[PDB]
């Protein structure tokens, strides 16, 4: 799964706040609470039975 | 020559030109031109009278002078158990007590009943404030197009008794009439503010201390008259000032006239050197009236040997000093003097008033 | 015979997939994501240990 | 939960306009759109809102407890 | 009452609106803050809010100031110029109280402040000469919550 | 009722009508009344004093409200601090805390000796701004209604303006020798407005680099921090103290303090994000300044990886090594220039409550507005603790550069970056971490000492 | 210390509160994105108000971090809200029931207190409770 | 309307699920698209673009800052063309007016408020060891300072090290053989000359084995 090679992507013109998107998506991504709810349904399904 | 000259009444209109605007007032409100009760910016100027003169009808209309506002007699907002739990009773009583109000008549009641039988959130609009009060309103008090809370789904608001109640701004902001948007000297010279070594300075070339303006322009805005009649309107704010004014002074007067009959708003000592001490305090008094008295009384007598004012935040009084080489019938009637002075500045103030927005 | 604290939002809570607005209508906070326990009047949060 | 009927600093009835403002405000997002793309000076002036501080600053940033619940 | 930088405040005093300093065109604070704050705290990301709250009142927009992206306090001075104020975020002040501009020019913008849920009527607590006891000690019981102490 | 030996509520005594000799009556407190005002913890003597009672009859108030200059008894701020405040009722314990515990005795300071009160932030740096010699308008002088405003709320008797005409202009130093003219006293030395460090840039007035007070007279001279400011020993209330009695001392105190702050009532004063912002010229210079720093560290570590470092005996060579690069990256004295360069101290707020000790120091405007330097912990760089040889993420093993060990490159008013944010937020959570220390580590040294010496 | 305060800050604390029953839970009416907006508020409402201060000196009445704050302000709802507050009691047993206290057997009454605005036991929703009045009346032994 | 249908609908779902409905799970799956598209458009009437300031000079998002950035500076900006540290101690000042006789006073710190007053402007300091102006320093040639350098970081890591060791060892350092002195104070003052220019050379094969020796 070889990439294109690195000198030819265009980043002269990728801001800060541009990376403000990639932070919006990591928060999407996790949704900022998911994980204890998460935890806790593994212990529901597979954890109490276990 | 004449005090207050020229005025200048601009009204605050809603610009249908913006598409958004007229599309957005049609679609919502079906309004396709100006509301009844609009603000209304007057810009005054003002010759041949002390800064405190002005100031003090400026903080007069501001705060200090009676208005009217909405509000809610007790047991008016049914609590029942319909009513949307949202538009608690605080809020909307909050809603309703700044909406502002143009009222030539203190009878009108209104009441506010508004159902939401459908699956949307509707919102009560100041529209829906029906009048059931003796005259019936010719002239809308207020603009149609004010907010009030908003209904969940089957829920209702049911307020009965919406009355207009009379008071001053100083004691609840909700009767503060005139907003703020101008106050320069025209007889200083100022700087150019743009530039960097003047930047940190406020503008003017003679420092504040050292500096008597006796040329002003004031700019005041009134939040709601009606439309056809915006310079009756301005004309009996302005004048109702001036007698507020005069009034309050006039009330000092009194105080000055009983010199000899005891009171405890004003005492008299004659110290050490010929100097008498008159200590005049009044309660519930502000800034205006100390500042008037102080200025016009150090106007009267320049040679004074000190005159001084204080309106402590506590103890919620107006406490004014005068010490003067003088006797305490002489000081006296210096001090009338003063006051018939103030009176005669205020009442040819009310002239002009009259004679210039007619 | 036992009974287990669930956690308000997680799949065995009765508003794990409900609508908004049913929890709007139903009392409970539409924008809020949950993740704490109802004990005896009081809501608990287990915290990360 | 909505915006204020007067401004707070200052007391100019800015919830005369609010109502306009809000769907106003909404229909200039459609054609310009993540928080704030826009600026609406000139919709605020077209409403008769003078150029005062205050005023904008508490008609633009208000939240309306519609818009959450 | 605190601002987002950090800096708690007792609000002591309530000046009617004619009491307020304003400045030229009428604006007057709903806070004032005392300037000393500043130097000791260090908070100037409250400062900086300011400037670029009052260019973006006028413009009527709403900033993105997240920690950390690029900021140039010179050309947001230079953006507060282009919007007709000053370099400085300072205008022309005038003493409510008196009518009388004060000499130098006043720094009033606008500043995102949170009101902090520590109420002094559910803090303060008066007792009298008597109440409940604790039937021990024979003191009084212990704090505002046992209506003695 | 002595009569009866019993307490009655004011409700049942209608067919009293009046009271008899020897009955006990229970009253409102009223203004006057003596209170004991403690904050705590009461570490100190004047943690509880006796202050008279202001009664506020405004319903909305519900504060124990006090004057700036009171807080330094009780080391008390506004920031939410709550203190302690009961009404003695009886005789005995009124009578003890008149004339024992009053604060007019807790001016002086059982520890140092030294005045506790004085004039703190808005006075300090208003009595230099009323008492300095010239504004950026002119002449440092007002009017005579200006002049007589002054002392509206001095709550002391007015003095006499009869001798000037109202167009008469009335010096900062003037009205200051009517207030202080009461309480003569002489004072002579040098103010903390004029220092050293800012000499070479900036031109003092010489009227305001030597206060000179004759017999209550102000003759030269401002008023600052070293005449005025609380716990100034030798200040104008210290001497005030010792000559009139403490007492008379608070009064001045008080005095003065509404004669700056009418004064600032009309001056007006502020701070502003273009106070504390560098000149594009003097940014230029910071900048080579550290640029300097940066090349001295550079030239150590250039002797470290040609084995040049020789530590000296008892110390080895990472001692050495980091010695040298800590005396490497200190900030030179002449950092104030290019600060001194964008400043104007007649009309910088920033500056001015810098200069004139109201609040700040040197290192604040230097670290607003130059650069935060170098961040040290317990006398030391940054150590690497995130994993062998590194320091953080962000910097590679073993690195030389001196940012990677702490040293902070931009000023605050730059903005730090996310690494110097890092070392910053060491050094900040280091300091709250002391903080804490701090309360209890004393308290148990402060119980300890108590039980040994109270006998 | 923003941190520590940011999570104090009075707002709107739970969008379903008038179907909650919460102690000491503070909701302010009014709230405002800050100008200067953060990316934090893409995810948490903002709490609180861009309110127009000024940095000056005005009478020595902000020292040692203190505020002035104009009346109108308040009054016009800035920061303004409800507090809440609850008052939970249960019965012991059969023993107890809820009802106003007959004034004729009594033999517990408390010293001073109103007894009166009670229905069926408890004060009727809408109405104002002082400090020496009776809420949730409850008797014993019957 | 849509409005209407959300609303209804979510109700109908809430008690299809208390009535246990066979294909609530299907029913409500699809209202979860139903309603997040239903949420844009709340969403949208809370949010209001994205917005940044633009940098005039490219038209994206401004990314201009006053940080700082590293500029390796020249090595004579610290030592001189002897290899001392420079001392800017001196000030100089400059008339603001050419009418201004003197025009020019060069004073240590504590001088400047005694002579200097408004009539002069402060210009760039001084160096009190080799006299050069700050302004100025490129005036010194670099190859000398490096060489300058290079002897004085040699001959003071040989005093340093030597500081109580001798180079033919034992201390010593009163009289004895070449450990201190060969006379006067030659061995910290390091200007009287060509006496460490001898006494380095004497003893550089032991400089050049012992710093070997330390690296290892
Ligand atoms: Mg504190
Ligand atoms: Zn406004």
């Amino acid at each position: 799964i070889t990439y294109g090679p690195i000198e030819t992507v265009d980043n002269e013109e990728l801001t800060e706040a541009d990376m403000l998107s990639f932070i919006s998506a990591a928060v999407n991504s996790t949704g900022l609470i998911g994980y204890n709810i998460k935890s806790f349904d593994d212990l529901m399904d597979n954890g109490i039975p276990q | 020559e004449k005090i207050f000259q020229n005025v200048e009444i601009k009204p605050f209109l809603i610009d249908f030109s913006n598409l958004f605007i007229k599309n957005a007032a049609k679609k919502l409100f079906q309004l396709e031109e100006q509301l009844p009760l609009v603000p209304v910016n007057v810009v005054m100027d003002f010759k041949g009278i002390s800064r405190a003169a002005v100031h003090g009808l400026s903080r007069v209309l501001q705060d200090e002078i009676p208005n009217y506002m909405l509000d809610i007699k007790p047991g008016g907002y049914k609590i029942e158990d319909s009513t949307d739990l949202f538009m608690t009773e605080q809020f909307i009583r909050n809603r309703i007590n700044f909406i502002p109000i143009y009222a030539k008549n203190e009878t009108l009641v209104f009441a506010l009943r508004s159902l939401n039988n459908s699956c949307e959130v509707k919102t009560i609009y100041s529209r829906d404030l029906i009048q059931v009060a003796g005259p019936k309103l010719k002239y809308p008090i207020f603009n149609p197009t004010f907010e009030i809370g908003f209904l969940q789904p089957g829920k209702s608001l049911i307020i009965e008794d919406i009355y207009i109640k009379k008071g001053i701004g100083r004691k609840h902001a909700a009767f503060n009439l005139a907003v703020k948007t101008h106050f320069s000297h025209l007889d200083i010279e100022q700087y150019p503010t743009d530039k960097k070594e003047y930047m940190a300075l406020s503008g003017y070339k003679q420092s504040s201390m050292t500096s008597d303006p006796r040329h002003h322009r004031l700019g005041l805005c009134f939040p709601a008259v009606p439309l056809p009649h915006i310079n009756q309107a301005v004309r009996t704010y302005l004048k109702n000032a001036c007698r507020i004014i005069i009034g309050r002074i006039q009330s000092i007067q009194k105080i000055y006239e009983n010199f000899e009959e005891p009171q405890p708003e004003l005492v008299l000592f004659s110290m050490d050197e010929e100097k008498t001490k008159a200590i005049i305090t009044i309660k519930d008094e502000t800034h205006t009236i100390g500042n008037l008295l102080k200025t016009y009384i150090y106007e009267m007598i320049p040679d004074i040997s000190f005159v001084g004012y204080q309106c402590v935040p506590h103890k919620q009084e107006m406490v004014l000093t005068i010490i003067h080489k003088a006797s305490q019938e002489d000081l006296i009637t210096l001090l009338e003097k003063s006051i018939q002075n103030i009176i005669q500045t205020f009442q040819i103030l009310e002239k002009n008033v009259d004679e210039l927005i007619a | 015979v036992s009974t287990f604290p669930i956690m308000r939002g997680s799949n065995r809570c009765h508003t794990h997939h409900l609508s908004k607005t049913a929890k709007k209508e139903i009392g409970e906070d539409p924008n809020e994501p949950g993740g704490y326990f109802i004990a005896r009047g009081g809501e608990w949060v287990v915290d990360l240990l | 939960m909505l915006i204020p009927v007067v401004c707070f600093t200052c007391g100019f009835p800015i919830g005369t306009y609010a109502a306009i403002f809000d769907k106003a405000r909404t229909e200039y997002i459609k054609t310009k759109m993540a928080s704030l793309q826009i600026e609406l000076k000139d919709l605020i002036t077209a409403l008769g809102i003078p150029m005062r501080v205050c005023c904008r600053t508490h008609l633009i940033t208000t939240l309306d407890y519609r818009k959450y619940y | 009452m605190s601002s987002r930088s950090g800096n708690k405040g007792i609000a002591a005093l309530a000046l009617p609106t004619s009491d307020m300093p304003f400045t030229e065109d009428g604006l007057q604070p709903d806070l004032i803050v005392n300037p000393h704050s500043h130097p000791s705290r260090m908070t100037n990301g409250q400062m900086i809010e300011t400037t670029v709250g009052l260019a973006n009142a006028l413009q009527g927009v709403v900033t993105d100031g997240t920690a950390f992206l690029p900021i140039n306090v010179q050309l947001l001075s230079e953006r507060l110029a282009q919007e007709g104020l000053r370099f400085n975020g300072c205008q022309k002040m005038f003493n409510g109280q008196t009518g009388e501009y004060f000499d130098a020019a006043i720094f009033i913008g606008p500043t995102y402040h949170q009101r902090l849920q520590k109420f002094v009527l559910d803090d303060r607590y008066a007792v009298a000469s008597y109440g409940p006891t604790d039937a021990l000690t024979g003191q009084p019981l212990d704090g505002k919550r046992s209506h003695g102490g | 009722k002595q009569i009866t030996q019993s307490v009655h509520d004011i409700e049942g005594l209608k067919q009293d009508f009046r009271l008899e000799v020897g009955d006990i009556l229970y009253r409102d407190v009223v203004t006057g009344d003596v209170a004991f005002f403690n904050r705590q913890p009461s570490l100190e003597r004047s943690s509880i004093g006796v202050h008279r009672i202001v009664v506020l009859e405004n319903p909305k108030i519900s504060t124990f409200q006090m004057n700036v200059s009171a807080c330094a008894w009780y080391n008390a701020d506004f920031d939410g601090d709550q203190m302690n405040l009961w009404v003695p009722w009886s005789v005995m314990s009124r009578v003890e805390a008149e004339l024992l515990c009053s604060v007019r005795n807790w001016f002086i300071s059982t520890k140092s000796s030294g005045p506790v009160n004085g004039q703190v932030q808005d006075s300090t740096v208003g009595s230099f701004l009323l008492t300095r010699t010239n504004t950026p308008m002119g002449k440092n002088v007002m009017n005579k209604l200006h002049a007589m405003g002054l002392f509206q709320t001095t709550q002391t008797d007015p003095p006499c303006f009869a001798n000037y005409s109202p167009t008469d202009l009335l010096d900062g130093k003037s009205v200051v020798s009517m207030l202080l003219r009461q309480t003569p006293i002489n004072y002579q030395r040098a103010p903390t407005w004029y220092s050293e460090v800012y000499a070479p840039y900036m031109h003092y007035n010489k009227q305001d680099i030597s206060t000179q007070i004759r017999n209550g007279e102000l003759i030269e001279g401002v008023l600052d921090k070293k005449a005025v400011g609380a716990g100034s020993s030798g200040g104008i209330y210290h001497l005030i103290s010792r000559r009139y009695g403490p007492q008379q001392a608070l009064k001045m105190i008080f005095a003065t303090q509404q004669l700056a702050l009418n004064y600032v009532r009309n001056a007006g004063f502020t701070v502003s994000t273009a106070d504390m912002l560098l000149t594009p010229e003097a940014h230029q210079e910071v900048q080579e300044i550290i640029n300097e720093l940066l090349l001295e560290s550079e030239e150590i570590n250039n002797r470290l990886l040609h084995g040049d470092i020789m530590p000296p005996i008892g110390l080895t060579t990472h001692d050495f090594y980091e010695k040298l690069q800590l005396n490497a990256l200190k900030f030179p004295d002449r950092i104030l220039k290019p600060i001194m360069n964008s400043i104007n101290p007649e009309t910088n707020g920033l500056f001015q409550m810098v200069a004139t000790g109201a609040k700040g120091s040197n290192p604040n405007m230097i670290h607003i507005m130059a650069g935060i330097g170098q961040i040290e912990i317990n006398t030391q760089r940054i150590q690497p603790q995130f994993s062998f040889g590194r320091t953080l993420v962000y910097y590679p093993r073993f690195a030389l550069e001196a940012q990677a060990y702490g040293f902070i490159c931009n000023s605050y008013i730059a903005g730090l970056t996310s690494p110097e944010f890092i070392f910053g937020e060491m050094n900040g959570r280091f300091d709250l971490i002391n903080k804490a220390l701090s309360t209890s580590s004393t308290g148990y040294a402060n119980r300890k000492a108590i039980f040994g010496l109270q006998s | 210390y923003e941190t520590n305060q940011g999570r104090q800050t009075g707002g709107w604390y739970c969008f379903s509160w008038p179907y909650r029953v919460d102690m000491n839970r503070f909701f302010q009416f009014y709230n405002e994105m800050p100008l200067v907006k953060t990316i934090a508020h893409n995810y948490v409402i903002p709490n609180g108000l861009n309110t127009i201060v000024a940095y000056m000196i005005y009478g020595g009445y902000n020292q040692e971090d203190s505020v002035i704050v104009s009346q109108s302000f308040i009054d016009r709802g800035g920061f303004a809200g409800t507090f809440y507050r609850e008052e939970k009691v249960e019965l012991e047993s059969d023993i107890e029931s809820f009802g106003k206290p007959d004034p004729l057997i009594t033999k517990n009454l408390k010293p001073g207190a109103n007894y009166e605005k009670l229905v069926d036991g408890f004060v009727p929703v809408g109405t104002v409770v002082k400090k020496g009045d009776i809420i949730i009346g409850k008797v014993a032994k019957i | 309307k849509t409005s209407t249908l959300i609303y209804l609908r979510a109700y109908e779902l809430f008690l299809k699920y208390l009535q246990n409905a066979p294909n609530f799970n299907s029913e409500l799956a699809e209202f979860k698209t139903y309603e997040n598209a239903y949420g844009e458009q709340k969403a949208l009437l809370a949010q209001q673009g994205f917005y940044n300031i633009f940098d005039p000079n490219t038209g994206r998002a401004d990314q201009r800052t006053r940080l700082f950035e590293y500029k390796r500076l020249p090595i004579s900006t610290l030592y001189d063309e002897r290899g001392l540290p420079h001392k800017w101690t001196i000030y100089v000042y400059k008339a603001v007016d050419s009418s201004q006789k003197p025009a020019e006073i060069e004073v240590t710190r504590k001088d400047v408020i005694k002579k200097i007053d408004n009539h002069y402007a402060l210009a760039d300091l001084r160096c009190s060891v080799c006299h050069v102006l700050q302004h100025e320093v490129g005036q010194l040639n670099i190859k000398k300072v490096q060489t300058a350098l290079k002897a004085s970081l040699e001959f003071n890591t040989f005093y340093a090290f030597y500081e109580s060791r001798c180079p033919k060892g034992g201390l010593h350092d009163f009289q004895d053989k070449k450990c201190v002195k060969c006379g006067l104070f030659t061995y910290i003052i390091y200007d009287h000359l060509s006496q460490p220019e001898l006494v380095h050379d004497y003893y550089n094969n032991y400089k050049d084995q012992y710093d070997k020796e330390k690296m290892s």
